[PDB]
RNA sequence: CCUUCUCAAACAUUCUGUUUGGUAGUGAGUGAUACUCUUUGGAGUUAACUUGAAAUUGCCUUAAA
């Protein structure tokens, strides 16, 4: 028998819904340990011989997750099911219910590893955007907020 | 004497009221000498030539440049209920406040030496109409602008962290502490009501 | 060709009809309705008939529009190749020496990227008022940047000629430009019979001016076009017959 | 105690920009990109024109 | 209770009747099917009615499609109440005698400043 | 099996393009050939050449007849052909992807040409890319025993060329490319005698190398060829000495 | 039964003031770039135009040397 | 999960002018008197404004498994 709190994650997003969750997480990918140091070396190459606005990519640290819903600066926020100690993850969707943040559980934890440049990450989330795709995450947080939210408003309750 | 305007558009709604009003001495009324900063700041930022009175710096530096508006013919001065108390220039014909004032009883004895109006969502003259769609379209440039200096975010945040003290540290049961922190924050345009 | 005097005791009339004890528009919009036994009946075109004009309206628009609730704002969409290539500070360079200000460059591929939201685009092209285009790709743009952005007659574009025999120049946009602005009208061309010309800001032409603006669009219509009838008409008054053909 | 090449340089482009117009220094964008206090930058002139004019 | 009739609604731009019979045939056998388009040109007003015979199958793709993500904007779709059929869309597509009363019509006109 | 309805939009919306696209081009060369230019895009015969920094020399086409040599590739993503472009690519019987085949450009070849050209690529191509292309690849529909002719197998000889040609001096298989290089008389029958050419396809596999190998040059077709879709959209030109070597 | 969380939050938890360290472009990656301005003022690095300037004198230098004598 | 007609001509050159041609739209809704037309059937038109991309029915194959 499983305490709600539990088994409020399983309940997780569906196919669709999380493929194009993907087409929008991929698309802001953080600049990996080989593209940053080559960056920098070109940034070395120039600068030193003969501007730039904020790039935006996904959040991905827990305590970094955690600061930004209740700061508030999250918009989505991506938690995987799968966490070796499940209690590290346990608050975060009531935190997120609470301050009113949209929030999506995802299936895999390595499958938030491959978007993110690690191995697993058990949370992901993306504060800013790009602005041509600002409409396309505005409807994507409706798309999750009727399907996951407001169809498992019960995942409170039952055991 | 009054316009009836919600809080997001407050603001907004001012600086209409400014870009189309530019030939004539007129005075806004605000609250804070904290926020008197920042709706200077803005507006040279976005380009009106005002000009600002505010506890907050000296007395003749307060004082030679409240002169050049009293000398002045067009412009503008944004200034507090208190700097500005015991000294009327009559060469003015709009005395907008946009904030509930100190005193409201002694308020509209200031009045009589000057055209007035105000700004309230639940709160002798007439009110004026407004088209609706008619309020610039620079909420756009401000959010931006909010998020690029980090002075203007600055003065941004103490504008409204003294703003809303000023609304509790108030008189009337009317005026306390009911409105809406989601609109308030719009007014001085944020994403979250810091 | 059309009496002075007539357009003389047609304006001032109107100046009448305007004195009198929506409204940033019903009183300033100077228009002329024009009629043709079928103005190019067959085929939906949306160039813009850039009627030559001896007295700009456009230094005037740019005024009123600062004293005005709105801002009057230049648009120029470019194709890849020049928006790599240039910046506004060159513009600015050789254009606020007249004082005429491109407030922004657009390239096509931001009509489609970070403007394809319908909402975001409306929001986008309502602000601006002059939309020019460049040639490469003026004939791309309805699929671009929305039918709606081509009921009025600010908001759809004007080509204008950038490449200096087969490759751009600088020089070429920026005396081409001023050539558009300063001394050119628009007007749109529907398949229908009824046409207007928006001439402008009744603030501005002073009403000697404005007959002279008038009598030189009823040259470059009569010549190029057949014409029926012309109409001058303050928005929604009596309309004054200016011109009767048969 | 010196101050570095690219900081030197640096420095060259607002003076010359500007003149010693240290709000609208501070307003810049292209030049000023760390958006530095009016103090800061006037502070790091004055070392400027010591070693220069 | 809930009826046949189905209330597809927020359909894509370029996704008509054919592909709305065509992906709704997956479900079961589908009674008939309209898109509601503007009458001046054939293009789609984005909300469709389409039946099932099976009024089994109704609230399957009821409960299948009601907040469906499709290429820009999520599929809002409902069974209706009983009765309530399907009527009318129809399947539109892009579809010097003179000179006397013009002569009567310029003499009209001038009376017009004349009133005002 | 089942349909996803991403895929069927998908398909809607690229063909729509299509059926939009080719019918502009056939209004158009209608009026270009019929001589009606009141209002036109453009007056004449646009060749653009793509080649290597990555040039686009535009040129005009004069009616001066050349050899072109046309490759079946699979573009666009979701493109099901309308039926003006089935017929075109049938009567070039191009119908299987990777598969060549030369033919000569006339001011009668060139306006269908503007109808094919975002479903295959078009080229100019070299003698000795003429030459290694059929002493290399060559079909030969022919008799087999006596029942089973359409194994096409192999140009194994030069007296097969004695057989089913024969009498128009057709000797040899050198003496083909001497008909094809050089615009002879008998040039389409000789082309109705090698029917495809069944060129293999460039990465051909998955796997380690082969994923990345498909990735790598997939972008590559991206910039190698664009996609006009206008009215007056020019004809593109590539290398086919180059693709041959990718493909040979 | 969710109690708590149905009363939707406002303001968020704290009331920290954001450093300029979140405005203007960032000291890290300016640090890190200064370094390897350095590392190649001493020369311990090249840079990447150059490793292509490397590998083209070397790489088709491939097979061409005696074996025997 | 497609990604959209990125310039033609002619004459004259100042290191670019002049002239001509080329654009067939998300949907819904509000709404300012005038224009034409034929025929009472309505057709083509002419300011302006709203809107999350909104909505409850006008008579080819190696982009394989």
């Amino acid at each position: 028998k499983v305490p709600p709190t539990i088994a409020q994650f399983q309940y997780t997003l569906d196919r669709n819904t999380a493929a194009e969750t993907f087409k929008l997480f991929n698309k802001y990918r953080p600049e990996t340990a080989a593209e940053k140091k080559e960056r920098l070396t070109k940034e070395a190459a120039a600068v030193a011989e003969g501007a730039s606005p904020k790039p935006y990519a996904v959040k991905y640290g827990l305590n970094h997750v955690v600061a930004l819903i209740e700061n508030k600066k999250a918009k989505l926020v991506l938690i995987a099911n799968d966490v070796d100690p499940i209690e590290l993850v346990v608050f975060l969707p009531a935190l997120c219910k609470k301050m009113g943040v949209p929030y999506a559980i995802v299936k895999g934890k390595a499958r938030l590893g491959t978007l993110v440049n690690q191995k697993t990450s058990a949370v992901a989330a993306l504060t800013e955007v790009r602005a041509e795709d600002e409409a396309a995450l505005a409807k994507l947080v409706s798309t999750i907020d009727a399907n996951f939210a407001d169809k498992y408003d019960e995942v409170k309750k039952h055991w | 004497g009054y316009v009836v305007c919600d809080s997001d558009k407050r603001f907004l709604l001012l600086f209409s009221f400014l870009k189309r009003n530019q030939k004539k001495k007129i005075i806004v009324f605000l609250s804070s000498c904290n926020s008197v900063k920042y709706y200077a700041e803005l507006l040279n930022y976005i380009d009106l030539p005002v000009l600002e009175l505010h506890g907050k710096q000296k007395q003749q530096k307060r004082t030679n440049t409240f002169f050049e508006f009293c000398n002045a013919e067009r412009g503008i001065l944004i200034c507090t209920d208190v700097a500005a108390r015991g000294l009327d220039i009559p060469a003015v014909d709009w005395i907008i406040q946009f904030d509930p004032p100190d005193d409201p009883r002694d308020y509209i004895h200031r009045v009589g030496r000057g055209k007035s109006l105000m700004f309230l969502t639940p709160n002798p003259l007439n009110e004026y109409e407004f088209p609706e769609n008619k309020i610039a379209n620079v909420q756009s440039q401000l959010e931006k602008l909010i998020k690029s200096n980090y002075y203007l975010h600055q003065t941004a945040k103490d504008g409204y962290r003294s703003y809303l003290q000023a609304y509790a540290s108030h008189s009337l049961k009317t005026v306390y502490q009911i409105d809406k922190l989601d609109l308030a924050k719009v007014a001085k345009s944020y994403g979250f009501p810091v | 060709a059309i009496p002075r005097e007539r357009v003389i005791k047609a304006v001032n009339e109107l100046i009448k009809f305007t004195s009198k004890p929506e409204e940033e528009l019903k009183k300033d919009l100077q228009l002329i309705v024009v009629n043709n036994k079928s103005f190019t009946g067959t085929s939906k075109s949306f160039k813009l008939k850039l009627l030559n004009v001896k007295h700009s309206f456009y230094k005037p628009w740019k005024e009123a529009s600062a004293t005005a609730v709105k801002d009057f704002k230049v648009l120029l969409i470019l194709k890849d190749s020049d928006i790599k290539k240039v910046s506004e500070d060159d513009l600015f360079d050789q254009l606020d020496s007249e004082g005429i200000k491109v407030d922004e460059i657009i390239c096509g591929k931001d009509l489609k990227t970070v403007y394809k939201a319908y909402e975001a685009r409306n929001a986008f092209i309502s602000q601006f008022s002059l939309i020019l285009a460049d040639d490469s790709i003026v004939t791309s743009l309805p699929k671009l940047m929305g039918g709606k952005a081509y009921n009025k007659v600010e908001t759809t574009p004007i080509s204008i000629r950038t490449h200096a025999n087969k490759e751009f120049s600088l020089t070429t946009l920026t005396n081409n430009i001023k050539k558009v602005y300063m001394n050119q009208l628009p007007v749109k061309l529907p398949r229908g019979t009824t046409l207007n010309v928006h001439l402008g800001n009744l603030e501005w032409l002073r009403p000697e001016e404005f007959v002279d603006n008038v009598e030189l669009i009823s040259e470059q219509l009569i010549k190029a076009y057949q014409i029926r009838s012309i109409f001058i008409k303050t928005n929604r008054s009596p309309v004054l017959p200016l011109y009767y053909n048969q | 105690r010196s101050q570095s090449e690219r900081e030197e340089e640096w420095l060259e482009k607002l003076y010359k920009k500007h003149g010693d117009d240290y709000k609208k220094m501070f307003f810049d964008k292209k030049l000023n990109i760390y958006q530095q206090s009016e103090g800061d930058l006037k502070r790091r002139l004055l070392r400027w024109k010591k070693r220069n004019g | 209770e809930y009826s046949g009739i189905i209330y597809v609604s927020r359909l894509p731009h370029g996704f008509h009747e054919k592909e709305l019979s065509k992906y709704f045939a997956q479900f079961g056998d589908l009674k008939e099917v309209r898109l509601a388009r503007n009458k001046k040109t054939g293009n789609s007003r984005h909300y469709g009615f389409l039946e099932f015979v099976n009024k089994e199958d109704a609230m399957i793709a009821q409960e299948s499609m009601n907040n469906y993500l499709l290429m820009g904007h999520l599929l809002q779709v409902r069974v209706l109440p009983k009765g309530a059929k399907i009527e009318k869309l129809y399947k539109y597509k892009k579809r010097k005698q003179l000179k006397d009363n013009m002569k009567q019509k310029h003499e009209e006109r001038i009376k017009k400043l004349a009133k005002s | 099996k089942f349909v996803r309805a991403e895929s069927i939009v998908a398909k809607t919306l690229a063909t729509s393009r299509e059926k939009e696209r080719i019918k502009r081009v056939s209004i158009l060369e209608d009026k270009k050939a019929k001589n009606e230019t009141q209002h036109i895009a453009s007056g004449k015969d646009f060749i653009l050449k793509i080649t290597e920094g990555l040039i686009r020399e535009k040129t005009t086409y004069d009616g001066k007849p050349a050899l072109l040599f046309i490759v079946r590739v699979r573009g666009p993503l979701a493109v099901n052909i309308p039926n003006k472009a089935f017929k075109i690519l049938s009567l070039l019987r191009l119908v299987e992807t990777n598969t060549g085949v030369f033919v000569k450009l006339t001011k009668n070849v060139y306006p269908l040409l503007k109808v094919i050209a975002p479903y295959v690529v078009i080229g100019k191509p070299s003698l000795s890319s003429i030459r290694s292309l059929i002493q290399k690849r060559g079909r030969i529909i022919y008799k087999g025993e006596n029942e089973a002719e359409p194994h096409e197998i192999v140009l194994n000889d030069n007296n097969i060329v004695e057989e089913q040609l024969g009498d128009h001096g057709i000797i040899c298989v050198e003496d083909i490319i001497h008909e094809i290089a050089t615009m002879g008389e008998s040039f389409s029958v000789c082309n109705f005698f090698l029917q495809p050419f069944k060129l293999n396809r460039e990465v051909s596999g998955f796997g380690s190398l082969n994923r990345l190998r498909k990735i790598k040059q997939r972008e590559a077709e991206s910039r190698t060829r664009q996609f006009s879709n206008a009215a007056t959209a020019p004809v593109i030109e590539v290398d086919i000495d180059s693709l041959l070597a990718k493909l040979n | 039964i969710d109690w708590f969380t149905r009363h939707e939050e406002v303001m968020p938890l704290t009331a920290v003031p954001e450093p300029k360290r979140r405005f203007v472009p960032s000291k890290n990656e300016a640090k890190r770039v200064m370094k390897i301005v350095r590392a190649i003022r001493e020369g311990r690095i090249i840079p990447p135009k150059k490793l292509k300037e490397m590998k083209e004198k070397e790489k088709i230098e491939n097979y061409q040397y005696d074996l025997w004598g």
